[PDB]
């Protein structure tokens, strides 16, 4: 009896909140956290869409989504550790060596 | 059904009573009684291996509950999956990624 | 739907490249050998390229509820495999100067080629998403392969963050599309609407979000700002692969999605894509006017050429040769970018440490490297649409496609962008011949690859009929 | 059923809002874990039992554990972060919040104009998900294993110490 | 009055316009990742608004 539109609205709210955290935060760690929030919100939207139609496609796409999310979190944290090792800071605005 | 709503109430009561019991004993411990190094990247490597192999484990979790329905074709697909996973594990072992002491 | 032996022999390049990945990993685990691992990688890619002929014998069919194999898949799989083989050939002399481990490069190139083949064979939203990420993550590895160098690490961080954001956008768009439709098949995206309500708001918003993700992946305005920095910071073979294989595979799957989805006929999506292509052509041509770096200039070149590709894409539902035009343009653009970035890589090889600059210094290249300068100026003229080049044949195809569908704004954009591209391409080609003040067969192999690419561009610009016949023979399923 | 969905959705929204506006990394990750638990509760209220199970097993049990591992490895004491308060100045966050709000209203207007008979909430078991995973989605499983392998190889190559 | 070829300058005016437009457009390539994400979100807003208007 739960509407599909309300679940999609919740997913959209979480997605724009994660994107706002990705934009306004100068830390690379909080940028990765906001990215995690966005991909989790997309997976939530897929689960709601799959459960509305009564199919396993939403859960399968969620499984692929969280596989990608885990791999991307690993990749971003490895890059963050490399940045903190070789520059001793996580300022994403200071790493702007090439431009124009 | 009466049984399913009774079971849901029992599970809710279990969760609530357990959390409230630990909270109550924390409150009682707080209430009673008078008063008076740089970490290496091997931890990251171990945790990342845990994450990747846990996602491959979740794929195997999904497969294992439907082995009979998938038939021999699903067995073949999971065999290639497990062979790729074991090749990755052997690759990690042989390059010293899983060795703590150098 | 299950998998038959016919479905297995139609799965030959995917299985061959995956088996190559497993064999290369077991060889690395046995003993770290750069030459043996690179040889295994190129033998596996060539085996996939020659097993494409057996796939063509097997015919065209649907292999999965996800994949579909036809001449479309043949052509784009061949382009991706050729790009990956050229990337390995350019990568070996660059990796000869690498102090750290070198064998992971070919593993990542093989996995990215696997993602490109999946994108070529993709007939599903799940397969499209998985191919996009299977291309992206090895590119995350390859762009920041020289993570000690500041430029490569910065490009890796930028590419990883922006591609994660675009993947989230694309997945949310697929989620909205699936909520609207109820089936993830390419043909079923809009089959539940009729009698003139194809412009459903949820379907349009979802398709717009995947348009945002793919326009990031195709360097389309205004998701194009990453292109010069990621192209410059990454290693030159990585720049070659990112310019050719990723763009070709993503544009091929976008072609297949917009051909098969009934909602691709909707006018709002076509107008939005027309605006995107117009702005992409104009911006990518104007922003390369005053670039002293060859990598950023080639990145803006990639932006403008993908704008031309999108211009050919818009008339897909009206014209009949639009996908044929896209195939011819993509073959010519593959050869052009292969030659240009191969000359860049051969000048940038071997890797002379992370603390030293990788500056090109293309001025006066003819006076010590005459053959490479000749190849570089041939590819520079090819990228400009100048005749007797394959890039001119692609530009002519794009112009004819735009003329057929009365998309005159896009045609004027192509003309103006061609003039600006003429300016900067001719500036580079004439700076090659001004005045300014190897020793192994892998470098000779890379020089042979760029020379063969230049000769192919010249021959198929003078005589373009065999390529046109080959592209027309790659007929997908209606 | 709908009560749990609405309460867990509100909890997840509040927790994510506290995540994006926090300075302590460990507190931000704790609020993120709380939001993940709430989203898994939303999953369980919708009948996607496997989705919630993998949300707390993997998303709140592997990925967030990796994030907390990295945070406590760096010993982030808020150097030039806790003493800046840059994201709380309105000249920094008014713009992006207005942009995200505009996109939210656009997406909400798109969402409100779709056919919706509601979600019956019938529990889709993990058995059917595993049947579809190793049936019509074999290549998805194999190439997802390939993708996880690629991510593992890249993260090993980047995150070495030497 | 005509020794400076005024029609040549009149037809060379679009070259100056193209150079100025390229210089103005190159300011968006400042190398800041947060600006890149903000521009991606701006493009998402623009694309979605255009699709909602033209629907
Ligand atoms: C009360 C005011 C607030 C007080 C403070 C916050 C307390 C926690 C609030 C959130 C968690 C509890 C929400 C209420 C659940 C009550 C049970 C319920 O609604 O069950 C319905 C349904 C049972 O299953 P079903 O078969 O669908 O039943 C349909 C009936 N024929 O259930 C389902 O289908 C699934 C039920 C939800 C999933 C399991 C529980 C998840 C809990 C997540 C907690 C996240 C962290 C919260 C932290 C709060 C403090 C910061
Ligand atoms: C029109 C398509 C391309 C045709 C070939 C263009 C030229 C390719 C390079 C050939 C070699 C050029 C050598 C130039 C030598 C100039 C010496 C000047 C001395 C003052
Ligand atoms: C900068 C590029 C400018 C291109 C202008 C093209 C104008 C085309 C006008 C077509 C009008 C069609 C009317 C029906």
């Amino acid at each position: 009896m739960i509407p599909l539109q309300h679940g999609l609205i919740l997913a959209a709210i979480l997605f724009v909140l994660g994107l706002t955290g990705l934009v306004i935060r100068r830390n690379l760690l909080f940028m990765l956290i906001g990215l995690e929030i966005m991909i989790n919100a997309s997976a939530l939207a897929f689960v709601v869409a799959g459960s509305y139609w009564g199919q396993t496609d939403g859960q399968v796409m969620y499984i692929l989504a969280i596989s990608l999310a885990a791999a991307e979190a690993s990749i971003g944290l490895a890059l963050l550790l490399q940045l903190h090792r070789r520059r001793q800071n996580l300022n994403i605005d200071s790493v702007s060596e090439m431009r124009g | 059904s009466t049984e399913v709503i009774a079971h849901h109430w029992a599970f809710a009561i279990f969760l609530i009573v357990a959390i409230g019991l630990c909270c109550l004993m924390l409150v009682g411990g707080w209430f009673l009684g008078g008063r008076a190094l740089r970490l290496s990247a091997k931890f990251y490597l171990v945790a990342m291996f845990f994450v990747i192999f846990d996602v491959e484990a979740l794929y195997l979790f999904a497969w294992s509950t439907s082995i009979r329905e998938s038939g021999w074709v699903g067995f073949v697909e999971a065999a290639i999956f497990i062979f790729v996973l074991l090749a990755g594990l052997v690759y990690l072992v042989r390059i010293g990624a899983l060795d703590w002491t150098p | 739907m299950t998998i038959t032996p016919q479905n297995l022999i139609a799965l030959l390049p995917l299985l061959i490249v995956g088996l190559t990945v497993v064999v290369v990993m077991l060889s690395i685990a046995w003993r770290r050998n750069h030459f043996l691992n690179a040889t295994l990688s190129v033998i596996g890619l060539n085996a996939a390229l020659v097993s494409l002929w057996f796939v063509g014998q097997a015919g065209a069919m649907d292999v999965t509820p996800l994949m579909r194999v036809d001449g479309f898949a043949m052509l784009y799989t061949g382009l991706v495999l050729l790009a990956s083989l050229a990337t390995c050939t350019f990568a070996y002399p660059w990796l000869e100067g690498y102090n750290d481990n070198k064998d992971e490069f070919y593993l990542l190139v093989l996995i990215a080629a696997l993602g490109g083949i999946l994108l070529a064979n993709a007939n599903h939203l799940a397969s499209l998403f998985l191919g996009i990420e299977l291309i992206s993550l090895p590119l995350f590895g390859l762009v920041g392969y020289a993570f000690r160098q500041k430029r490569s690490l910065e490009a890796s961080i930028k590419y990883t963050i922006l591609s994660a954001a675009a993947s989230s956008f694309l997945l949310f768009g697929m989620a909205l599309v699936y909520a609207q439709s109820g089936d993830l098949s390419f043909v079923a995206l809009g089959k539940n609407l009729g009698d003139g309500m194809l412009n459903e708001p949820l379907l349009l918003a979802g398709f717009g979000l995947m348009i945002v993700g793919l326009g990031f992946k195709l360097s389309l305005v205004p998701f194009h700002l990453w292109t010069p920095d990621v192209y410059q910071g990454a290693p030159a073979p990585v720049s070659t692969f990112l310019a050719t294989a990723s763009k070709i595979a993503i544009f091929g799957v976008v072609m297949r999605l917009f051909l098969y989805a009934p909602v691709g006929d909707s006018e709002a999506i076509r107008v939005v894509l027309a605006i995107i292509a117009f702005a992409s052509i104009i911006f990518g041509n104007l922003m390369a006017l005053s670039q002293t770096n060859i990598k950023r200039l080639l990145g803006y070149s990639s932006i403008s050429h993908l704008g031309y590709l999108l211009v050919a894409l818009i008339a897909l539902q009206t014209g009949e040769m639009s996908m044929e035009a896209v195939g011819v343009y993509l073959a010519g653009y593959l050869f052009s970018s292969l030659g240009a970035f191969g000359v860049v890589s051969l000048m940038s090889s071997p890797y002379r440490g992370p603390d030293a600059d990788s500056l090109f210094s293309y001025r006066g290249l003819f006076w010590h490297r005459p053959i490479l300068a000749a190849v570089m100026t041939v590819m520079m003229l090819s990228l400009a649409g100048i005749p007797m080049t394959l890039g001119f044949i692609g530009k002519f195809y794009v112009l004819a496609v735009g003329v057929q569908a009365h998309l005159w704004w896009l045609v004027g954009a192509v003309v103006v962008g061609s003039a600006i591209g003429l300016y900067y391409y001719l500036r580079v080609a004439v700076s090659l011949y001004l005045h300014a003040p190897p020793s192994n067969w892998q470098y000779s192999a890379g020089g042979i690859v760029v020379l063969i690419s230049a000769l192919l561009v010249l021959v198929l610009g003078v005589w373009p009929q065999p390529l046109i016949s080959i592209v027309r023979l790659a007929m997908p399923l209606m | 059923m709908e009560f749990a969905f609405y309460i867990c959705g509100l909890i997840a929204i509040l927790a994510t809002l506290r995540v994006i506006t926090h300075t302590n990394p460990v507190h931000a990750l704790l609020y993120l874990i709380i939001s993940l638990l709430a989203i898994s509760g939303v999953f369980f209220s919708l009948g996607a039992y496997f989705a919630g199970a993998l949300e707390i097993i993997v998303y709140a049990g592997a990925i967030m554990v990796l994030f907390v591992f990295v945070v406590m490895m760096l010993n982030l004491g808020g150097s030039e972060i806790e003493q800046e308060r840059q994201w709380l100045k309105p000249q920094v966050w008014i713009g992006p919040a207005i942009l995200s709000a505009i996109m939210l209203v656009v997406i909400v207007y798109a969402i409100l104009g779709v056919n919706d008979q509601g979600i019956d909430g019938t529990p889709i078991s993990a058995k059917a998900v595993g049947i579809t995973l190793f049936g019509p989605y074999v290549l998805a499983v194999e190439l997802a294993s390939m993708l996880l392998l690629a991510g593992l190889v890249v993260a090993f190559h980047v995150g070495r110490e030497e | 009055l005509l020794k400076r070829d005024p029609l040549n300058s009149m037809m060379n005016i679009p070259a100056v316009l193209s150079r100025f437009a390229g210089k103005g457009l190159l300011l968006s390539e400042n190398g800041y990742l947060r600006w890149y994400v903000a521009s991606m979100s701006i493009g998402a807003v623009v694309v979605l608004a255009l699709l909602m208007v033209l629907r």
